[PDB]
C-alpha cells in the first residue's frame, strides 16, 4: 500500500491549495529569486513544509541537490553542526543562474536551542550574498528576537473550508472513489484545517468501508458523535441531557476531554442558535473544559456543564 | 512470590478478556503479515501492554530478546535519545533478520512537542525497516500528525463478564471464598481496571487469612479500597435531607472522621444517589449540580475541610425547598 | 583435562588483537578439532567467527567438548606482559572456572602463571548457511587497509561495486568524493601482491566505515584477505591462518 | 582548465602540512608563471606567502588565470591518503566549482581520483613590496627549530638582538629568564652548519611564542632558513624551495 498524503503531495507550487496571498508571494519569488531569509509560522499541516521544498525545488531546478541544505528534528541541530557544517556550507563555492542562491531550509526551528540560534546571526549575515534561509516553525514565539527581526515573517491561516472541500474532490475525482456531500461535510467536520488529517481520514474511511457516509467516517475517527452530542446539548429537558451524557458517552469509555473538545466543535457548527448564545454557551464549555485540565475529571463537572447550558438555552 | 499483577501477566493472545474486537484485528494483521504502525491507547488497568507483548513473544518467539525494543516514559528522553537509540535501532538492519523489527513505546504521551516532531519525522523515514507501537492513557496529548501516521485502537474498560472470569479463575487457582455481594461491590468500586482488582484481591487475601478459611464480606473490601459502603451515604444523605443543621453537622462529621471519608468521594456518591431521585421541579437539580461542581472545583486547591463540609450541607438543604 | 600449546606468542596475540575491539565477552569452545569462536556485536552487524585447528599448536588434549566464556579485555591486558619468544600454553582442569595461561622460554626460569576468571554468558548462537557467494576477490591485506582507512574520513558508506574486471570503491560526503579502482593482475614474481577476481554477476553494495575499520584491525594475521560478496546475503572478510581462519560476516545497509 | 602533474606526491603534502596550522582558508592563484598563495592569520597577525614556479611540476599546462580557494583540513585530509612513490595530478574544469586530484602508480593501474568542494573567499590581497630590511642572515633550520622549542618553554614572548655580528635570543617568564647567542662563523667542511650575518643596523624585536612555534614546522621543507629583520616592519622567514619559496610575515611586539 501507500499512504495518500505521501502519493498526492503536491511537487509544483501552483498546486497547492489554501492561502491564496502568499502562495503568490511565492510565486513571484520563485519567478525573480531575490528571495530573502524567511521564517514561515502557523499551525501544523496547513502546507508550510511543502511550500518551502516545492520553491527551493522551482527555484533551483536541476541544482536542487548541490545547493540545498535541510535540516529537520530528526538530524542533530547542536553547537557544532551550525559552527562547523553549516559555515563550510555556506562558503561552498557553486556557480548558480543570476539570482538564485544556495537554500538551508531548517524545518522545526522550535526545538532547536536559542544558543544554537545564537550562532546562526553573523553566519546568515555574514554569506548573505549565495546562501538565503528558510525555517518553518509553528509558533514564531520560540525563535529568538535576533533571528526573529533578521528575516520576514510569514504566516500561514488555517485552511477555510471550500479550499480542503475542493481539494478533497480532486482527489476523489483522480481515484474514483464513492462519496457523498454528508460524508465530505463530516470530513471538513473531523479536520477543521488539518488538509493532512483530513486526506488521512478519507483514505482510512475508503479503505475500511468502501463507501465515505457519515456513520463510517464517526465510527472510523473513533471520536463521539456529532449528531448525539447535539441531541445532548439540544435537549428540551435537563434530565433528557443527563441521561444521554451518563448512558451514552461515560459508559463507553469515553474521555472527559475528549466529550468537552466535541462539544466545543459542535457548538461551534450550531448554525440554528442564534450567536450570544453560541458565545456564551462556549465561555460555560471552555470553563469546564480549563476546569478539566486542571486535575479534576468528575462526571460532576460535565453535569454542571450541562445544566448551565440548558440554563443559558431556557 | 511475586505478586500477583505480575504472575497473573497473561502471556498469550488467548489469556487476555473482554478485548476479542482488537484481537481479532490483531490476529488478521499476524495471520496477513501487514503489521503497520499501532496506537493503542484507553484507560489504565485494561492490557495495552500485555497484548503487545503477547503479541511480540506470538510473532518472533524466541527472536524477541533480538528484535523488539521496549522503551518507557522520560529515560533521559531529550532529542538525543530519540536522534541516537531509536534511530539506530530503525536503521541498522540485523545480521540474520528477514521482515522488520518492533519498537514499542510505553506511556508515550509524555513527549513534548518537540520530541514527538523527531519522532514523527523519524517513523516517518525508516517505515520501511521496521514498525512502531505506541501505548498512551490520553490520546488528546498527542500531535495529531503522529496519531494519523499509525492506526489506532481504543481499549474500552473490562465489562462485568470479563472481570468475572478472571477473578473465578483466580480464585479457583488460590484458596480464598468470596461471597456473592463480595464480588458485586469489587466491580462497583473498582471501576474496570483489572490492575486494580489484582491488587486488592491478594490485599484483602493476605489482610483476613487467619484461620486460612474466612470470608472476604463487603466490610473489608470497603476497608482495602477506603471506600464508603452505600447504606452510610444514605443515612448521611437522610439525615441532611431530614434533620436540622447541628445534628446533621454531627452525623456528617463523625460518618467521615470514624471511617475517614474524603469530601471528594463522599460528593461523588451523593450526586450518584440523587442522580436517580423524582424529583418533581428542575430549578433544584441546576443549583445542585451547579454548587456541588463549584464545592468539588475547590476542594481541589484544599481549603478548609470543614467550611467545605458545611457548604455542601447548606447547597443539598437549600437545593430541596421546592 | 585441557592442556593446549603453542609454538609462539604473537600468534595468540595478534588473534586475539584481530577482534579485541568488535566484542567484549566471548566463548571459546574446544573439542578434538580444535577451537571455535563466534560472536556478535551489541549493534548485531558484524558477526565475528574464528576456528584454529590441532596443527599450529605444538600439544593439544581435551577430553570432552569444553566451553569457556570469559573477556577480551582482560585477556589481553593478561597476554600484552609476554616476550615475543616465549611460550603460552593453556591450562585447564575439571569443573573450569580459572584459565591458567604459562608463559614459559627454555633459555632462562620465567614460570609465568596467570590465573584469569571466567564470566559465562550462555549465548552460543552459531549458525552458518549459505556457501555459494556471487563474486570472490583476494588481495593483500595492507592494501586494502589503505584504501578502508584512507576512504573512511570522506564519508560514513562505502560503496563497492565489482563491475567487468574492475573492482571500485567510492565514496561521497560532504567534503568531496573518493574513487579507488583496481584491476586484477597477476605477478610472476611475488604472488603476495597479486589481485585474484572471480565475478558471476556484477555486484554494488555498501557498508558502514566503523565497521570496516573494525574489521580492517585484523589485518595483522595473514597478508593476504579474501573477499566474498553477494547480494541478499551478508558479506564475508576472510582472514587465513594456518590452521585455520578469522572471518567477519557484515551486513550491508540500504 | 588547469592540468598540473607533480614528480613526488610527498612535495605537496610537505608543502601543505608546513602552514596548515596558521591559516583555515588559503587562495591558490593559478597563474601561467606557476602556484601563488597568500593568506593571513584569523588573529592578523601572522601571514603567510607561497610561490611555486612551473619548474617543479612535470607538466603545468593553464588554459587562463584562475583562482582556487580551498580549505586546508580536508586538503590536508585528502593528501594523507596517497602514498609516496606516486604520481599527483591537479585538474580543474571551466568555473571551478570542485578540484580533481588524481593519483596513479607508475608500476600499476591503481588509479585513485577524489574531489574536492572549493570554497568562496573574499580576494583581501594585499600586494608585497620589497623593503630593505636592516638584518639579514640564514641559518640551520634545525638550530633555529631547537632554539624555539627551547626557549618557548618560559615564556609566551621572544626577544630578538642583532648587535655587533651577534645574534641573541632571550626570554623572561616568571618560571626564569634564558639566553642564547649565536657568531657567524662558516665551515668548508659542511656548509649546511655555517651562519650568515649581514648587518646594517643593530635592532631589538620582539616576538610572540606561539608563532613561532607555528613558523618553525617549516624546517621539514628546507634546511636554511633566512630571517630578513627591520627596525619597525614586519620579520621576513623564508625557506626557499627547489623552485621557489614560503614566507611568514610575523608581525613585531610592542615596547
Ligand atoms: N495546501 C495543501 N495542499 C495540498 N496538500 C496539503 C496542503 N497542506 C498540507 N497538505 C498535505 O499535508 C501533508 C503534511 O505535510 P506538511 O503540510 O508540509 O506538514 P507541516 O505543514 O510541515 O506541519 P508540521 O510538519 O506538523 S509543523 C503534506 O504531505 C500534504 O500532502
Ligand atoms: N484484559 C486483561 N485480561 C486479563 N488480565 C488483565 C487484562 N488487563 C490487565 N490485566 C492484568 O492486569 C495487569 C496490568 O496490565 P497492563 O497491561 O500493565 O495494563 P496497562 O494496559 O498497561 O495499563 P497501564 O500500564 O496502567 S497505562 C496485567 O499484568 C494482568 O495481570
Ligand atoms: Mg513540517
Ligand atoms: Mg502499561
Amino acid at each position: 500500500q501507500l499512504p495518500w498524503v505521501e502519493k498526492y503531495r503536491p511537487q509544483v507550487l501552483s498546486d497547492i491549495v489554501g492561502n491564496k496571498e502568499t502562495i503568490d508571494r511565492l510565486q513571484q519569488i520563485a519567478k525573480d529569486g531575490n528571495m530573502p531569509h524567511m521564517i514561515i509560522s502557523g499551525m501544523p499541516g496547513i502546507g508550510k513544509t511543502t511550500s518551502v521544498h516545492c520553491l527551493a525545488h522551482e527555484l533551483l531546478g536541476r541544482s536542487y541537490a548541490d545547493g540545498v541544505l535541510e535540516l529537520n528534528a530528526s538530524d542533530d541541530r547542536g553547537i557544532d553542526v551550525v559552527r562547523n557544517q553549516i559555515k563550510h556550507f555556506a562558503q561552498k563555492k557553486l556557480h548558480l543562474p543570476p539570482g538564485k542562491h544556495k537554500i538551508v531550509i531548517l524545518d522545526e526551528a522550535d526545538s532547536m536551542t536559542a544558543g544554537a540560534q545564537q550562532a546562526l546571526r553573523r553566519t546568515m549575515e555574514l554569506y548573505s550574498n549565495s546562501t538565503r534561509f528558510a525555517f518553518a516553525c509553528n509558533q514564531s514565539n520560540k525563535i529568538i528576537e535576533p533571528l526573529q527581526s533578521r528575516c520576514a515573517i510569514l504566516r500561514y491561516s488555517k485552511l477555510s473550508d471550500e479550499d480542503v472541500l475542493k481539494r478533497l474532490l480532486q482527489i476523489i475525482k483522480l481515484e474514483d472513489v464513492k462519496y457523498t456531500n454528508d460524508g465530505l461535510e463530516a470530513i471538513i467536520f473531523t479536520a477543521e484545517g488539518d488538509m493532512r488529517q483530513a486526506i488521512n481520514n478519507l483514505q482510512s474511511t475508503v479503505a475500511g468501508h468502501g463507501l465515505v457516509n457519515a456513520d463510517n467516517v464517526f465510527k472510523i475517527v473513533d471520536s463521539p458523535h456529532p449528531l448525539i452530542v447535539k441531541k445532548m446539548l439540544l435537549a428540551s429537558n435537563l434530565e433528557d441531557s443527563i441521561q444521554i451524557l451518563r448512558t451514552d458517552l461515560w459508559k463507553k469509555g469515553y474521555s472527559s476531554i475528549d466529550i468537552v473538545t466535541t462539544s466545543f466543535r459542535v457548538t461551534k457548527n450550531l448554525a440554528q442558535v442564534k450567536e450570544s448564545v453560541r458565545l456564551e454557551m462556549i465561555k460555560e464549555i471552555g470553563l469546564t473544559h480549563m476546569r478539566i485540565l486542571e486535575g479534576v475529571g468528575t462526571y460532576l463537572q460535565l453535569a454542571s456543564m450541562l445544566a448551565k447550558i440548558h440554563k443559558l438555552n431556557n | 512470590n511475586l505478586p500477583w499483577v505480575e504472575k497473573y501477566r497473561p502471556e498469550t493472545l488467548d489469556e487476555v478478556y473482554g478485548q476479542n474486537e482488537v484481537i481479532t484485528t490483531v490476529r488478521k494483521f499476524v495471520d496477513e503479515g501487514k503489521l503497520p504502525h499501532l496506537l493503542f491507547y484507553g484507560p489504565p488497568g485494561t492490557g495495552k501492554t500485555s497484548t503487545i507483548v503477547a503479541l511480540a513473544r506470538e510473532i518472533y518467539g524466541k527472536n524477541y530478546s533480538n528484535m523488539v525494543l521496549e522503551l518507557n516514559a522520560s529515560d533521559d528522553r531529550g532529542i538525543d535519545v530519540v536522534r541516537n537509540q531509536i534511530k539506530d535501532f530503525a536503521s541498522t538492519r540485523q545480521i540474520f533478520s528477514k521482515g522488520f523489527k518492533l519498537i514499542i513505546l510505553d506511556e508515550a504521551d509524555a513527549m513534548t512537542n518537540a520530541a514527538q516532531n523527531a519522532l514523527r519525522r523519524v517513523i516517518e523515514r525508516y517505515t520501511k525497516n521496521t514498525r512502531f507501537c505506541v501505548l498512551a492513557n490520553y490520546a488528546h496529548k498527542l500531535t495529531p500528525a503522529l496519531l494519523s501516521r499509525c492506526t489506532r485502537f481504543r481499549f474500552q474498560p473490562l465489562p462485568q463478564e470479563a472481570i468475572e472470569r478472571r477473578i473465578a479463575n483466580v480464585l479457583v487457582h488460590e484458596k480464598l471464598k468470596l461471597s456473592p455481594n463480595a464480588e458485586k461491590a469489587l466491580i462497583e468500586l473498582s471501576n474496570g481496571d483489572m490492575r486494580r482488582v489484582l491488587n486488592v484481591l491478594q490485599s484483602c487475601k493476605a489482610t483476613l487469612d487467619n484461620p486460612d478459611e474466612d470470608e472476604i464480606s463487603d466490610d473489608v473490601i470497603y476497608e482495602c479500597c477506603g471506600a464508603p459502603r452505600p447504606s452510610d451515604l444514605k443515612a448521611v444523605l437522610k439525615s441532611i435531607l431530614e434533620d436540622d443543621w447541628g445534628t446533621a453537622h454531627y452525623t456528617l462529621n463523625k460518618v467521615r472522621s470514624a471511617k475517614g471519608l474524603a469530601l471528594i468521594d463522599l460528593i461523588e456518591g451523593i450526586v450518584k444517589i440523587l442522580e436517580d431521585y423524582e424529583l418533581q421541579n428542575e430549578e433544584t437539580r441546576v443549583h445542585l449540580l451547579t454548587k456541588l461542581a463549584d464545592i468539588e472545583y475547590s476542594i481541589s486547591k484544599g481549603g478548609n475541610d470543614q467550611i467545605q463540609g458545611s457548604a455542601v450541607i447548606g447547597a443539598i438543604k437549600a437545593s430541596f425547598e421546592n | 583435562m585441557l592442556e593446549a600449546k603453542f609454538e609462539e606468542a604473537s600468534l595468540f596475540k595478534r588473534i586475539i588483537d584481530g577482534f579485541k575491539d568488535c566484542v567484549q565477552l566471548v566463548n571459546f569452545q574446544c573439542k578434538e578439532d580444535g577451537i571455535i569462536a563466534q560472536a556478535v556485536d551489541d549493534s548485531r552487524v558484524l558477526l565475528v567467527s574464528l576456528e584454529i585447528g590441532v596443527e599450529a599448536f605444538q600439544e593439544y588434549r581435551c577430553d570432552h567438548p569444553v566451553t569457556l566464556g570469559m573477556d577480551l579485555t582482560s585477556l589481553s591486558k593478561i597476554l600484552r606482559c609476554g616476550n615475543n619468544t616465549d611460550t603460552l600454553t593453556l591450562i585447564a582442569d575439571n569443573t573450569p572456572d580459572s584459565i591458567i595461561l604459562l608463559f614459559e622460554d627454555t633459555k632462562k626460569d620465567r614460570i609465568a602463571e596467570y590465573s584469569l576468571k571466567l564470566m559465562d554468558i550462555d549465548a552460543d548462537f552459531l549458525k552458518i548457511e549459505e556457501l555459494q557467494y556471487d563474486s570472490t576477490l583476494s588481495l593483500p591485506s595492507s592494501e586494502f587497509s589503505k584504501i578502508v582507512r584512507d576512504l573512511s574520513q570522506l564519508s560514513d558508506s562505502i560503496n563497492i561495486m565489482i563491475t567487468k574486471e574492475t573492482i571500485k570503491f567510492v565514496a561521497d560526503g560532504d567534503i568531496g568524493s573518493g574513487s579507488v579502482i583496481i584491476k586484477p593482475f597477476v605477478d610472476m614474481e611475488h604472488p603476495e601482491t597479486s589481485i585474484k577476481l572471480e565475478m558471476d554477476q556484477p555486484v554494488d553494495l555498501t557498508f558502514g566505515a566503523k565497521y570496516l575499520l573494525d574489521i580492517i584491525k585484523g589485518s595483522s594475521l595473514s597478508d593476504r584477505v579474501g573477499i566474498r560478496l553477494s547480494s541478499e546475503a551478508p558479506a564475508l572478510f576472510q582472514f587465513d591462518l594456518k590452521s585455520g581462519f578469522l572471518q567477519f560476516f557484515l551486513a550491508p545497509k540500504f
